């Protein structure tokens, strides 16, 4: 616990960058990929210990923001067309989706509608909605990464098992080792990754294995404590001055070299590696997670054929949360950010997710 | 977004877990071994992995 | 939310000066549902509230009106139970609830609560007196009431009751001012809507000065700091219904905590941090590492992240 | 000139209206349907001038405002339609259209995707480029009411009688009068109307007389400097005090009992009137002016026939436009007026349009 | 939108006017008895009316 | 347009004293297509605007550096022409073009012209001096840059053509210093980029103070007032290359006012109103009929409307 958040540790380590930084080569670039990670930096203001040739950037590490709108505005369609056919779904969600904005309207805005829409906590919440009415075809729009793709993947298994018949799902889960490499490939730069944390404890270190013998690029799975994250970035520093690239499972303590391979078993029963849209990044190859031919039955896209509208702009004129979420700058380099775009009012999903880099940013009013 | 609790009580894969104080239902699908005594990482009311004595 | 109603003094606490003393009237209504909650209702509510608004505007509680806009078929229980709890707290402070009024519409709405109630102060306080160099305090804990009714409402009980801290604090106040004397205490602000972090930028804009404050300073609950992570809302954004900040002159910093901690409303006060002539208008927060970042007042009402 | 302008006529005007309101029972809510008179208004701060009891409401009097957004988008369509045939069509439009928003982008964005979106100033600019380019079919988005219905209208004959073949337009044209009737029916409420000038420059006081004799209300064609709207005022606050409802021809200068009859007929010709759609107002019977069976041929959209997606919210989350429109509220009477809406970054149409009633309220910064 | 302008020059329908001092070209297809003696009303580059001796 | 450059002084006239007089440094770059419009080009523009910035911080002209970047291929004429502007009108102040540089770059642009400047004041001035009570005065018509440009553009010819104001204005300055002395000229501010609105708006707001302005007082051309209407934007709101706004003290109104109009460039001088306590911050304009409402800067570059 304590020694984990413990100020005597962090400033020990904080220290030990500064003076590692100290002989630096230029300016390195370290870049994580998980919300969570960019909330703790935030949230402990830790970059306002950093030395300035030491820079922390964010990469695509919420679900939500990625999260297409033609797969939002096509779950809508579905909504209005199983209605037209005496068919009233009920449809749970996340909170923060719930939300999420599109050319057409939010989530929030289909319930102002007479729709039936229930803010769920977990893909349980919605699997303990649909027994508790086996008379209405209960769908949940799931999106997530590893870590979220697991418990959905888990609850099938026992949708399977109870050949439970009302229990539906929206597949936009994402894979997040595959959106880090199409960064690296396509011009985004950083010298160092912060694993993910908790995406690491389902795909374990050996999923992000890979990336590092191909591209070089020294990693850490950090966790989330501040210790965690201000350990990781000294490792890195030091992995790149003295010439590795190598994997360090910091975060050993929560994860095994291989990963949970009961999920990773379970996951890859339901769903199949397929390429996917990420919203305003584009299509990466091999990133998307939808149900196998087999199960094609849990998937609510197999019973309504839809046909969602062509041109639909992914964010609103002026949303710089593409170039935010490929780490090719932070939220305050937004013309818009603390101006016309709040949690309040947003204009891009970057300040409506839980993770977004954005609403991160305003909420713990970053220096 | 998780944060760590220690099981008190485990009923099939159905544990239940305690966070600084809070009593809160775990499904178990991805953890069929936890007893009691281990301390796991929820998310999203789901059990991803187990500590250790780090 | 829009304030014609300013344009068309005002919406906050009033001062009339008589005598050698100011009269110091004030008014506030209650919509709370459910009018019942851990640790207090509906009608305890409205009495600590309108006591506080009175204490942190450094006025003695004379008197208190009560007027009650009741919804036909309302639970009598539940109406005796409320009036008892506004009896019983009004003698806390004490304080005498004067008058009164009632009455039955009926628009279904259980119970509404308007409270109003005048003070006297020979000595003046507002949340634009806070000088730099000056001592920040808290009464005590902070993110109880909101966390406590916030934990209801999501199925999270504890092991230990946790409940809201709503009572008044006049007590409190009296202590410090009678302790290091009303000129030493420059600004009081009752952290209540929008918590903690609402009631330090304000005291920071009004008095144009920047309020650095120490999160490792700040009294925290241990049933609050988990629920406020499982919730996602910090407990500085969260209210509080029997809390005061006060901001008091360096040379008596710790003489007035000591006086507060000498009560049982004050048990867990604290110094959390100064007033600095930097980022004036602003609230800093040290981090518990040693970080630095803004303590920004929430938009509008939290919800879990 | 001078007179019609003079700050001595003005201050007598005033004191003379200054004095009637005051033995008024009540309040007086004198409305007026044109963004001109808006724009005098708030340009000369009459309402600065005028007693607390008497007040000046805006009606629908933007004819790029209540635009619908169907058609705008239907525009759109047969843009990247026309394409996939082939056909490079030349966009015609004029300045503040050009920019208004719907979910699915303005026609500037359509303009920074390779399609030829010009602006034009008048239908005949329009017209000047059709011969320039007779290979490509150049079409006109046209809106306006029966003051821009005439110019469309009219060069639709120098089109018939050359015989033009590539000079096409999208009709979105509206009828002023009938909107004030739908407005008095719904609810809106006022003592007096001050008809619009141009308007009655084309339909006459003939055009107006129907409302006067069916609902009582007493109006007043005025013109546009300062003095006409204030002599307006007057009248409209004494046939209120003296119980007449007759109209009255202030703008006499330039308007025609009967308007003129030329354009009446020459629009007649080639428009039909028809049930139109008002952008955040609903459907208004016998509002709208689509080309006649006949001329056909004139219209954009007997070429190509589209789908426009359903379910395209007129506004965006928190405009109010809608209540500007019908006179129920100025613009400051809106959450966003002068913070997240403004004509650098608009929310809803009232703040694009040159004559929007919330352009005008930000651009004079009214007091 | 419109301003009022003192026409200069006519020819056939497509006359010449000015506005305190501007030279812009005004069709004359919903005015045709327009002479350069005449005062014009200028929509969008159209004549809508003439002025009157008011 | 981010001011990151700002925190990464800096970007605003620049004071350094020395002696008993105060070295004003200033430097200001120009990419004006076409480099050539009705009554002046880039080349005076440079000079005049440098000038201008000396003039309204109360330094004398004491010399210009320029750094010309000129794009390959560029007619040599043109450039000659500009030159023969830049020597022409920098000795109209008099002021030297002391020093230069030339730089040739690949990339098709025409010409940049990047002009610097260092005055002498004895007694600075900035927009941050008008104190309430004081007069305010614009040394010429409004609109005319602005309006000359735009209609170039929009084919719009006139009678006898209206061209632009670019010209430097030091002698209308010092004219008014050397008749009321410098002690009594508050406030100045060049109502270029804006128009004069953002030039009164800036004053108002950095010295903290109302400004009154009589839309009946200000200067205004009949073809500007023309083609403002015909193009749909006031002429308030548009750029003016040989104008200055001038806060006088109330006791030298008059006299200063005369002052300018003894000279060409400020021969149609006026005063347009005055300094007031009310709506610190703000520009109220009484309109011609007696109304009032406020003279706000726009928000972005002018479109016609
Ligand atoms: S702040 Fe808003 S607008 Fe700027 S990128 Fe982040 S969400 Fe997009
Ligand atoms: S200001 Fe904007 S947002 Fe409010 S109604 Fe007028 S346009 Fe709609």
């Amino acid at each position: 616990f304590e020694a984990y958040r413990s100020r005597e540790v962090a400033m020990k380590l904080v220290e030990k960058i500064r003076e590692e930084a100290k002989t630096l080569d230029g300016e390195i670039r370290i870049m994580h990929v998980c919300g969570t990670h960019e909330d703790t930096v935030t949230r402990h203001g830790i970059r306002s210990l950093l030395p300035e040739n030491v820079k922390v950037v964010s990469g695509p590490g919420c679900p939500v923001c990625i999260t297409p709108v033609e797969d939002i505005v096509a779950m809508q369609l579905i909504m209005r067309k199983a209605r037209e056919e005496g068919e009233e779904i009920i449809l749970t969600t996340f909170g923060d989706m719930y939300k999420i904005p599109t050319p057409m309207g939010s989530f929030a805005d289909l319930k102002s509608e007479g729709f039936d829409v229930r803010i769920v906590y977990g893909i349980f919440d919605t699997y303990r909605i649909a027994k508790e009415n086996p008379d209405k075809t209960v769908v949940h729009f799931s999106p997530g990464f590893e870590t979220t793709t697991a418990p959905a993947a888990g609850m099938l298994n026992v949708a399977a098992q109870e050949e439970l018949e009302n229990f539906k799902i929206y597949s936009v889960h994402r894979l997040t080792p595959p959106a880090v490499e199409v960064l690296l490939k396509q011009g985004t730069v950083f010298q160092g990754l912060i694993a993910p944390g908790h995406v690491s404890t389902i795909i374990g270190v050996k999923g992000w294995e890979y990336l590092t013998e191909k591209y070089g690029i020294p990693q850490v799975v950090a966790g989330f404590e501040p210790n965690d994250v201000l350990m990781a970035i000294l490792m890195l520093i030091r992995m790149y001055k003295e010439g590795e690239a190598r994997i360090i499972n910091e975060y050993e303590r929560a994860v095994k070299y291989e990963g949970n391979v009961v999920a990773q078993k379970m996951i890859d029963k339901f769903f199949e590696v397929v390429d996917a849209k990420w919203r305003a990044l584009g299509v990466f190859p091999k990133s998307g997670l939808e149900l196998r031919k087999e199960w094609k039955d849990f998937e609510i896209r197999s019973f309504y054929k839809v046909e969602v509208p062509k041109n639909l702009p992914d964010l609103e004129k002026g949303c710089r949360c593409g170039a935010v979420l490929r780490g090719l700058a932070l939220p305050t380099d937004c013309p818009l950010f603390g101006k016309t775009c709040t949690p309040r009012h947003p204009v891009g999903p970057c300040m409506v997710s839980y993770e977004g880099t954005c609403q991160i940013f305003y909420k713990y009013g970053v220096l | 977004l998780a944060v760590p609790g220690k099981v008190i009580e485990v009923n099939g894969p159905v544990a239940v877990v305690d966070f600084g104080g809070v009593k809160r239902e775990v499904r178990l699908d991805l953890m069929p071994d936890t007893k009691p005594g281990d301390w796991v990482i929820v998310h999203t009311g789901f059990a991803i992995e187990k500590l250790d004595e780090k | 939310l829009r304030d014609v109603i300013l344009k068309t003094a005002l919406d906050d606490g009033a001062t009339i000066p008589f005598g050698d003393k100011h009269i110091v009237f004030t008014i506030d209504g209650h919509t709370v549902k459910p009018l019942f909650f851990p640790g207090g209702d509906i009608g305890r509510l409205a009495v600590s509230g309108t006591v506080n608004d009175l204490a942190v505007m450094g006025a003695e509680p004379i008197a208190l009106a009560n007027s009650m806009i009741i919804g036909e078929g309302l639970d009598m229980e539940v109406l005796k139970r409320v009036l008892k709890s506004m009896d019983e707290t009004a003698r806390e402070v004490p304080v005498p609830i004067v008058t009164g009024d009632t009455k039955v519409v009926e628009d279904k709405i259980e119970m509404f609560v308007i409270t109003a109630g005048i003070g006297i102060a020979e000595h003046p306080v507002s949340d634009a007196g806070a000088k730099v160099g000056d001592a920040v305090l808290v009464s005590g804990t902070i993110g109880d009431h909101g966390i406590a009714l916030m934990s209801h409402r999501e199925g999270i009980a504890f092991e230990t009751e946790l409940k809201s801290d709503v009572a008044p604090i006049w007590d409190v106040v009296k202590a410090v001012a009678e302790t290091i004397g009303w000129e030493n205490i420059h600004a009081m602000k009752d952290p209540t809507r929008a918590g903690l972090s609402n009631a330090l930028n304000e005291i920071a804009r009004k008095s144009n000065v920047g309020i650095l404050v120490r999160e490792a300073d700040i009294p925290i609950r241990p049933e609050v700091r988990a629920a406020s992570e499982m919730l996602g809302i910090s407990p500085y954004d969260v209210a509080n219904e029997g809390k005061v900040v006060m901001v008091v002159a360096r040379e008596y910093a710790e003489e007035a905590l000591e006086a507060m901690r000498k009560t049982e409303k004050g048990r867990n006060a604290a110094i959390i941090g100064e007033v600095i002539a930097d980022y004036r208008g602003k609230v800093l927060l040290e981090t518990g590492i040693g970080g630095k970042r803004f303590m920004e007042p929430p938009e509008g009402d939290p919800v879990p992240r």
